[PDB]
Formats: C-alpha cells, structure tokens, sequence
C-alpha cells in the first residue's frame, strides 16, 4: 500500500487508547483489510457479471 | 532538666513536620501526576478531574496540617513541663 498523509483534522480532539498498543493492533488489522478489499472486489465482480 | 525536655519537644515537633512535609508533597506529587495526565488525554475533562484530584488533596494536605497542629501542641503547650 501507498501512505497518503491526508489532512490534519486533528486539534483540541482526544486521542485515542490502544491495547495492547498501537503496532500490534496495526498488524493484526492490515491482514484483514486486504481480506476485506478481496470480499469487495468479488462482489462488484459478481454484480458485474449478472449485468 | 527543663531545657532537656524543652529540647525534646523541638526535636519532636521537628521530626513532627518533616513527616508531614514528606507526606504532603509526594501525596500531592502523586496526585498531581494524574491529573496532568488525564488532562493531557482529553482537555475537556479538566473541569470533571478537579473533583476527585482535590479529594486526594483533601486527605492528604489533611493528615499534614494535623501534625502541624500537634507540633504547635509539642512546642509552644508543651505538655509535661
């Protein structure tokens, strides 16, 4: 993946509490986004095969 | 003599305030440590942690200013005289 530093959107907001931190979290979500993204694309497949 | 237990007495009262000087400030240190750190999470809290912060203030500084009573009673009413 490329990283796409958006915006700041981010003044007197709350960050956020990870547990157990912030990497694991991280990578252990990344897998499953990927995963996720397959889902999407085999759907909008389907979906444009019927049509 | 008299000037003995006159000297007890200031010894007394010394170690009196030192005991509560300790207390005090590290109480107060320990406390004020968490506040700073809640308000460091979310700014908007502040008004909310200065409920229970000077809670722990008010045990604390309290156990301080009885010795300071009781040190008052060792030097000035000393009781065995």
């Amino acid at each position: 993946m490329v990283v796409e530093y958006v915006e700041e959107d981010i003044g007197p907001r709350t960050l956020y509490s990870f547990e157990p931190d912030a990497t694991m979290l991280f990578e252990s979500l990344l897998p499953r986004y990927l995963t996720t993204r397959v889902y999407a694309a085999l759907l909008e497949s389907a979906a444009s095969e019927l049509a | 003599m008299d000037p003995t237990i006159a000297a007890g007495a200031l010894i007394g009262g010394g170690l009196i305030m030192a005991g509560g000087a300790i207390g005090a400030g590290i109480g107060d240190g320990v406390a004020g440590n968490a506040l700073i750190s809640g308000v460091a999470r979310q700014p908007e809290a502040q008004g909310r942690l200065f409920t229970p912060f000077f809670i722990t203030v008010g045990l604390v500084e309290a156990a301080y200013f009885i010795n300071l009573a009781f040190m008052a009673l060792f030097v000035f009413a000393t009781p065995v005289k």
